[PDB]
Order: C-alpha cells, then structure tokens, then sequence
C-alpha cells in the first residue's frame, strides 16, 4: 500500500527515533532532581520578591505623581 | 634582564633582544658590526641590500677564508659577503625595537644604533659520520643579540614605498585568536 | 573462546548471535565481532546496551 | 571607537533617574 | 558585501564600549554589580512615561509594563539579536570572521536595536497609542521617543556589563525571569483589592484565601470563590504553575551527552551537550506567528468573500465583544478546528476538536523547531563545523564521521524537542498556569545558570 | 601606456651559446625572463605554459635558434603584490623568422 | 614478521604500550620531579633485542 | 545504600549471591557509560561498585 | 564522461597566468 506507507513508515519511525532518544537522554536522577528543586524555589523567592516590593514601594509615589 | 651597556638618557631609548637565536655567531657578529652607529632607516635600507647581494657585510675579525668582492672596498676591506639570514634575524630585532619606540612615543626617525652585542648561546648537538666507523660533531652556533637605539638631532622619516604597504594580514593568526576567544 | 563469548552475549543482553569472530589486537586486548540473528536489529540492541 | 567605564553608566543612568524625577515633580509642582 | 561593511565600518567606529576587568573580579563583588543592576531595572519598569496624556487611562498608567518606561519591554534588543544571528544563519549577511569585526558585527546588532527602538517609539506616537501629535504637540511626542530611547541604550548597555564580567550573566535574561518572577509572586501576594458589589477582594490570591477564609461565615463557600473565579485569579491557578513548575525542573535535565576531546591534547574528556529543548522557545513564538496573522487574513478575506465557500469553508468569523477588545472567534471551518479550546467543559463537550488542535500544536512545533535548525545553522554540519574549528573530536571517530554520529540525535531532538515544548505549553494553559511553558522554561533554566554560578563559588564563597 | 604590447623575436641561439646540454632549455627560460624586464622593466615576469612549451618542444639541448613572442605589460590585479605591472609572455607561432621587425600591437 | 607467537605479540604489545608521554597532570603532583618519559622508545633508533 | 560488610555477616548464600549478581550488573553498565561520555559521577561509581563486589565476595568466602 | 574535457579543463586552468591573486575557488558556481 503505496499512499498508507508513504506517509505511515515515516510517522512509525519517527516514534522509532523519539524513543531511542529517550533512552540515550541523561534523565536527572531524584537526588539530582531534588537537589535543583530546592535551589529553583530559593532562587525564584529571591527574584520575585525583590521585585514585588519594589513594585509596591513606588504603589504610594505613584499616587503621589498621579 | 641585564644588558651589558646602559643607555645614557633611559627616557630617549628603546631596547630589543633575542636569545638562542639559531643564526650563525660569526655571521652576524660581522653584520652587527656593519650597523653599529646607523641610523635606523638607514640601517633597514643597508640590511635590505645586503639580501639582495647590492652591500657587502665586511668580514673583519672572522675573515678566514672569506672571499673577496668589488664592495668590500665600500668599507676599506678586501674581505665581503653577504649573510642573508643574519641580516634578516636583524631586521627582526630593528623592527622589534622600533615597535618598542612606539609604545614608548619617541620619534622613530631618530633612533640611532647605539648598541648592538652579539653573544654566543649555548651550541645545539647533532652528529656527523665519518669514515671507519667514526662519528663527529654536528654544532650549531646560535647567538643572543641586543641592542639599543638611541634619539639624535638627524631626522629621517620613512621611504615612501614603505609606508604605503598593506597591513599583511596571518590567517593562522586569525585562527589561533578565534579560538583564544 | 567463541563458545563462551556467544553463550555471554546471549545471556547478558538475552538477543540470538549468528557467529563470532575474533581477533586479538596490538595492544593484547581481544575484539569479538559478534553477528545477531536476523530476527535481531543490531542498531536497536546497541541503544538497550547503551552504545548507541 | 569610544570606550567606557562601568561606573560612568551607573552614574549617568543615576543621573538620568534623577532626571525623570524632576520630570514628574517640576512638570506638576509648576501646574499643581 | 563591500556595501555592508564599509557602510556600518565609520558608526561603530564612533559608537561607545565598555572597558574590560583587567584581573578576575571576585564574586562577592559581581553579587553588588549585579544587586545594583537588577534594583536600577526594576525602577525604569514602575516608572511610568511622562507625556502619555489622551489614550492608550490614567489609572492605567499608575497601576501597570503597559504604559511605563518599558513599554516596548526588550523586545526591540532583542528583536535585533534574532535578527543578526537569523541573517548570519540565514547566509543574508557574510560573516566579518575577525574578532575586533566579530565586536564590530556586534556593534552593528547595538545600532539595529537603537534604530528599532526610534523606529518603534516614532510608530507608536504615529498611532495614537498615547495620543495624537496635534493634540500633544511635537515636543510631547520628541520626550516620549527619548526616555524609551535613552531606556534602550541603557538596558543595552547596562546587559553587557554583567556580560563582561563585572556581574553575573546577562542582565536581559535576568530581567526577564525575573518579570515572570514577580507576576507569579504578585498574583500570589498582592494586597491590592477590587470591589466586588459583596466589597473590596484582594488581587492577591494568598491574601484573599485568609481574608476570605476569616469573612466569610461558612468556610465551605470561600472553598470555592476565591479558588475559582473568573474575573480575579485563583490558588488553583497557582496549584498548577507549581505542578508545571517540578514538570520543567525534570525535563530540564534531558540532554544526550556526547563524548569528545580536545584532538591536541590527551585525556581531557569533555562532553558536548545536546539538550532536549534544542530550539528553546523560539518554535512556539513562530507557532504564534502564524496561528496570530492567520486569524487576521481569514477575518478581512471573509468580508470581501463571504460569498465564496473557498473563504466559509476556510473560516467563520465573528468580532465577540466580551468587554475588552472585540475578540475575535472563528465560528466554524478550518480556523476554529485551528483554535484552542477555552474551558474544560468544552474540552469533554467537543472531543473530537479537542484531539485536532491538540495533534496541530504538536505538529506546528515540532515542525517550526525542526525547520528552525536549519535556518539557525544548528543542524549536524554546523556543530560539526563548531568542534573543527574549537579542536574537539569524537574519539575514535574521523572529522567526516562526526556529523553522522550528531545527525542520530539532533534531528530528532529537534523534532521531539519541540513537540515536547507544545506539549507542556498545552497542559500548562489547560491548567491556566500563570504564563504558560514560555515564561517557566526561561525562568527555570535562568535561575539554574545563576544556581551553577554561585555553586561554583560557593567553593569558599 | 603603460598597458603595451609588442612582438618581438629573440635570438635564443646566442643567448645559450656555450651552456652544457643539461642546462640549455633551463638557461632559455631564465634568458627569456631576463630579456622581459630589460624591455619592459617590470621585475614581475611571467611566463606562458605554452611558452615554456615551445621552449623545451625539442628536448633540454636542441633548443630551437629563435623564437617569437610577445610581451604585453599589464596591471597587477593582486593590490598586495608590491608590482603594480608585470609582462606576460605569449608564445607566436611562425613559419618564418625573416624579414620580422620589432612590432607594436594594438588592442 | 606477520608469523608471530601469542608469546611474542604479547611481549610487544606491553612495549607498546608504554610507550606514550606522561600524564600533563603528573606535573602539578606535590612532590614530584618526573618531567618527561625518559623510558620512551623509537622503532629505528633503539631495537627490543627480541 | 552502601555496602558494608557488617549488614552482609547473617545473610542466606544464595541471598549473597543474588546481590553480588546486581553489582557485577552494575558495573558492566558503568564500563558501558565509561567510552560513551558519562558524567564524572558515572566514572567515580566505578571504584565504588567495584570494593562493594570485592566485600559481598569476600563475605561469601 | 568525455575525455574531451581532461583538456577543455586543462587549458582553463592555464589560463590562471593573468589572473593570478584572484583565482576562482570553483568554476561550477551553480551550486
Ligand atoms: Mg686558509
Ligand atoms: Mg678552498
Ligand atoms: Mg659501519
Ligand atoms: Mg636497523
């Protein structure tokens, strides 16, 4: 079947490629993965806040120009 | 580093040396002697010739066999040749100096060659074989050079073909930096 | 020897080998060129052992 | 080309945040 | 080529630079370059523009990056930034291989981006985005060009000062985790209040729970309003960017790690990384390119043929006017099957549209990450090219044999890349996670390279 | 004009007069050089592979007597090189050599 | 000669085998003095004698 | 999860061998990870996985 | 092949003396 397997191989195959590629990825291991956790949630505390403070010190002096 | 004379005014002179250079010491002993005193573009015009066989490098104290020549009488001596890779090593060591002025902002059209040494350095090893079994010396004799330039009252700026000359850019240069970077 | 190594590939990786062949290199150590059956996809086996 | 030091950024960006204050102050506290 | 170099060659040679940090600065020091440069930005953003008078709201301009010094965000530096490596990519400019040309070339991308943000702020004066020119006068719309203008040369500048290291990494890129950073926090803890006809409610989705939760008599109905609100945002909301935050941190990891080594030196292994998000963000934003201007075709093809069942069957139309700006909705055809579905209920309802729009976006992504490579000069040969030129082999491996060897994975990492990056840009909005798989995955991996930074340091640090 | 072209004939037979067989083509080519800059003064000479042909048609010692080429004097394309002009040499075929002057040719 | 005893080959290979350059990081070890391989060996130079 | 020979002393010999069974497992995909570019974690394993087969068999002698 | 063009392309490459420094890389410039 020409027009099925012209288009059915490559889509098939192209499963074929993704799951080899899964299994050659270095997946992060629970310790690995607990171990970025912990430091995004501290770094994006760190960030945010700085920011939400600054954008509610100039809340007032916004009022005060407006 | 020591030189073996000091420059008499530090602020007016620019220095250049090089060690282990593998150009032979009698050789360039001679050709130094040629452009002690010179002024520097006419030191570079003089080492020049010398390479295109038009001025002879007299051959004064290491003249032991050295053959005469029609430009020798130039110097007042029989006795000529004309080293090309001591006087090429030496337009090196010039070019180098005069770099040296520049980042020193002095005048490089005055610079004189005041003094030029030139040392012998410690003689490279190969070997020779000889007739029944027999095996010999092979030495190189390289030699360290310095020399200082000093500024005086005569003023000659650069020839004018020379001034004109492209910027030759290396393209192994170019690659070496890329990677750097 | 080519008996024991056949019997190690199959067992290790569980996959059917066609023949083994041998050569000793230079340096001492010992290269096993060893052939699956043709129910047996070497590229596929290469990603369940990692080479590929 | 020109160079630069870093301070200098901080200086005249600070200067030009200074700036935009007196744009908002002067420009009401004249018409206010 | 010639009419290239030598026409930017005499700006670059006038336009400014930074010095260089003669000795490695220590990292208690890049901190406070950083500490400084992260507080300056910050400050520019809650600046709101002076001048902007008829339209765009006054409330608007005090509350809201709408209507600040930031208006146009980064975008225009870094429009230009896409823009260079895209012509470089794109063979359109010849490269000036030198590294003072290679500077210059830079410099370049520095004037595309100052001529952008002119470009840009004299458009939106033209437009009326803040009023007309009769109404405010020349000298109004000359202020607004120069604080966005002299905003960009700063941002512009203030960037590469981290970037050379006086600080940490790129100030952009911090920025803008950041940004996303404040807009989770905000929508988190955000004392500001709107009047429901029931009273003020919070904004801050935190702060509503506990000021709802002390209110409101029976608990069981603020178990509900404050999580599931439609006009306000929802603790549902930020239950799912957690969930889709430790789904980025996993997937984050995923590389194929490529054994190479230098082919001077013997030993020192090195591995080339190829990561799993191979094309980064950039095949979502062309995903939305074409999803964005196909909807503007298709509503204006409609009107002059609605006639014509090559432009119904195409698309249904209609301008719904839910309060803000009239959205605009394909009824039926291919666009609304090119639509996404707005509420779980619909999802159920419509099962069948539900699978195409999800398999489109998949494949849209997949594909625009996989053509992107190419265009990018990402693919095997350009890699290859990379380590030839950086020294690095593949052991055991010839110089010809290495793009074999890169062709097993980065096409498919390319394609699986970004089908991945549709994917959890899908779930995430079916979960309405604030800001969606963009945001997150520049805001994860951001914060990891400042996390690997200071790990290094904190040797001693 | 410094962009001249003329023909000429050179009497190659006194040129090698005397030299050794194994370096009689060799020392033609080195005379033909030689006769190219004393003519058009251009230190830059080069020489046509169809010339060189022409030279060494006979073998390295039964060198043909005379031989007509012409010189044309052009600009140096490569601005590095420190020669603004160089002559090229073609090669002219010919039955005969009587009687042949001296030409200017006109392009 | 391609005829060859395992015995053979297999001295060879040893001889093969160290002869390579020292580690570059044998060099910063605290008290070393080692600068060179100075047991290196060249096929024409010098003969294994078997 | 390491191996000590203390935990290892009152164990069954076929229980032994079964652990012995998942080191050497263990170490042969190590060997695997050593020429296909794994992470300087997978290369510092090798050492450890290969005294933890030393002590199991040690334990079993 | 034609082994007429062993000298078609011989004799192009002759023609290099008068254009020497800027020699083309490759005469097939398509591609
Ligand atoms: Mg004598
Ligand atoms: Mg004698
Ligand atoms: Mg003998
Ligand atoms: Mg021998």
């Amino acid at each position: 079947m020409d027009q099925v397997m012209q288009f059915v191989e490559p889509s098939r195959q192209f499963v074929k490629d993704s799951i080899r590629l899964v299994k050659r990825c270095t997946k992060p291991d629970r310790k690995e993965f607990q171990k970025i956790a912990m430091a995004t949630a501290i770094g994006f505390a760190i960030m945010g806040f700085i920011g939400f403070f600054v954008k509610l010190i100039h809340i007032p002096i916004n009022n005060i120009i407006v | 580093v020591r030189y073996s004379l000091d420059p008499e005014n530090p602020t007016k002179s620019c220095k250049s040396r090089g060690s282990n250079l593998r150009v032979h010491f009698k050789n360039t002993r001679e050709t130094a002697q040629a452009i002690k005193g010179m002024h520097i573009r006419k030191a570079t015009k003089y080492l020049k010739d010398v390479t295109l066989k038009k001025q002879c490098v007299p051959f004064r104290r290491y003249n032991g066999g050295v053959g005469r020549c029609a430009q020798a009488k130039q110097w007042g001596w029989t006795q000529g040749r004309w080293p090309k890779k001591s006087a090429e090593f030496l337009l090196h060591m010039l070019k180098n100096a005069e770099s040296n002025a520049e980042l020193k902002g002095l005048d490089v059209d005055s610079l004189v060659i005041e003094h030029i040494q030139v040392n012998k350095a410690p003689k490279m090893r190969r070997r020779t074989y000889r007739a029944h079994g027999r095996i010999n010396p092979y030495m190189s004799s390289p030699c360290h050079i310095e020399m200082i330039l000093t500024e005086k009252e005569q003023i000659v700026p650069k020839p004018e073909e020379e001034v004109a000359q492209k910027k030759k850019i290396s393209q192994k240069k170019l690659k070496k930096q890329k990677l750097m970077a | 020897n080519k008996h024991q190594i056949k019997q190690a590939v199959k067992k290790l990786y569980d996959i059917d080998v066609a023949k083994v062949n041998t050569l000793i290199r230079p340096d001492g150590e010992k290269k096993a060129y060893v052939r699956l059956a043709p129910d047996y996809d070497a590229l596929d086996v290469a990603n369940k052992i990692g080479i590929i | 080309g020109l160079k630069v030091g870093p301070v200098p950024v901080l200086v005249m960006s600070l200067l030009f945040i200074a700036s935009v204050f007196m744009l908002h102050i002067w420009g009401k506290y004249t018409r206010s | 080529a010639i009419k290239f170099l030598e026409v930017i060659k005499p700006f670059c040679v006038i336009l400014p630079e930074i010095q260089k940090p003669e000795r490695k600065i220590q990292f208690k020091e890049k901190v406070l370059w950083t500490a400084i440069t992260l507080f300056i930005f910050l400050v520019c953003c809650q600046i709101p523009l002076f001048g902007i008078m008829s339209s765009d709201f006054y409330w608007m301009r005090v509350i809201l990056n709408r209507g600040t010094l930031m208006e146009l965000g980064i975008s225009p530096i870094v429009t230009s930034g896409l823009i260079m490596q895209l012509l470089a990519g794109a063979k359109i400019i010849e490269v000036g291989d030198t590294p003072k040309d290679r500077a210059l070339f830079n410099g370049a991308q520095k004037l595309f981006g100052m001529i952008i943000t002119i470009g840009q702020s004299i458009v939106y004066v033209m437009t009326g985005m803040y009023g007309d020119p009769s109404e405010m006068g020349a000298g109004i719309c000359l202020l607004i060009t120069i604080q966005l203008f002299v905003a960009g040369l700063i941002v512009l500048l203030l960037d590469e000062l981290l970037q050379k290291g006086y600080g940490l990494g790129s100030g952009i890129s911090l920025f803008i985790a950041t940004n996303i950073c404040e807009t989770i926090v905000w929508k988190a803890f955000s004392p500001t209040t709107v009047n429901t006809g029931r009273g003020m409610e919070f904004e801050g989705a935190i702060i509503a729970l506990f000021h709802l939760l002390a209110t409101r008599t029976d608990k069981v109905r603020a178990l509900r309003e404050a999580f599931y609100r439609q006009n306000l945002p929802n603790l549902m909301n930020l239950i799912a960017t957690i969930f889709v935050f430790a789904v980025v941190i996993y997937f984050q990891g995923f590389r194929v790690d490529l054994p190479i080594k230098s082919a001077r030196y013997r030993g020192q292994y090195n591995t080339y990384p190829i990561k799993l998000f191979y094309t980064s963000n950039i095949p979502i934003i062309l995903q939305s390119a074409l999803v964005s201007n196909l909807y503007v075709i298709s509503q204006m093809l409609s009107a002059r043929f609605s006639g014509n069942l090559l432009v119904s069957l195409l698309g249904t139309w209609s301008d719904t006017s839910s309060g803000g700006p009239a959205r605009a909705y394909p009824v039926g055809g291919l666009c609304h099957y090119l639509s996404p579905p707005e509420s779980f209920g619909s999802v159920l309802e419509d099962p069948v549209h539900a699978v195409v729009y999800i398999v489109f976006m998949l494949g849209s992504c997949a594909f625009f990450s996989k053509t992107w490579i190419e265009v990018s000069g990402s693919s095997a040969k350009d890699v290859a090219k990379q380590l030839k030129e950086q020294q690095m082999v593949m052991r055991g491996h010839r110089e010809t044999s290495m793009v074999h060897e890169l062709n097993r994975y980065i096409p498919t990492a390319a394609a699986f890349g970004g089908l991945c990056i549709g994917a959890l840009s899908v779930l995430a909005d079916f979960l309405g996670a604030i800001g969606s798989g963009t945001g997150i995955l520049l805001a994860v991996t951001i914060i990891y390279q400042y996390f690997e930074i200071f790990v290094k340091e904190q040797s001693e640090v | 004009n410094e962009v001249v072209t003329r023909e000429y004939t050179i009497n190659i037979h006194k040129r090698i007069h005397g030299v050794g067989f194994k370096k009689r083509a060799p020392r033609a080519l080195k005379e033909i050089r030689k006769f190219a800059m004393k003519e058009m003064g251009t230190p830059d000479v080069r020489i046509d592979t169809r010339l060189n042909k022409a030279v060494w048609a006979k073998g390295i010692r039964n060198v043909p007597y005379r031989i007509r080429v012409r010189l044309s004097r052009k600009r140096n394309e490569d601005e590095d090189s420190p020669n603004k002009l160089y002559t090229l040499v073609t090669y002219v075929p010919v039955t005969t050599f009587k009687n042949l002057q001296t030409v200017n040719v006109d392009e | 000669s391609s005829h060859k005893t395992f015995r053979i080959k297999r001295f060879l290979a040893k001889k093969q085998k160290q002869n390579r350059p020292i580690p570059q990081w044998i060099w910063m070890k605290t008290g070393n003095k080692i600068r060179y391989n100075s047991k290196r060996r060249h096929w024409r130079r010098t003969k294994l004698g078997l | 999860a390491k191996i000590k020979a203390r935990d290892l002393r009152g164990k069954k010999k076929e229980e032994l061998l079964k652990q012995l069974d998942d080191l050497k497992v263990e170490l042969s995909q190590l060997r695997v990870a050593k020429v296909t570019g794994g992470a300087a974690s997978k290369l510092s394993k090798i050492r450890v996985v290969r005294k933890s087969i030393a002590r199991v068999l040690t334990v079993i002698n | 092949v034609a082994k007429q063009r062993i000298r078609m392309a011989n004799e192009k490459h002759s023609k290099n003396i008068t254009q020497r420094g800027n020699v083309a890389k490759t005469s097939r410039n398509a591609p």
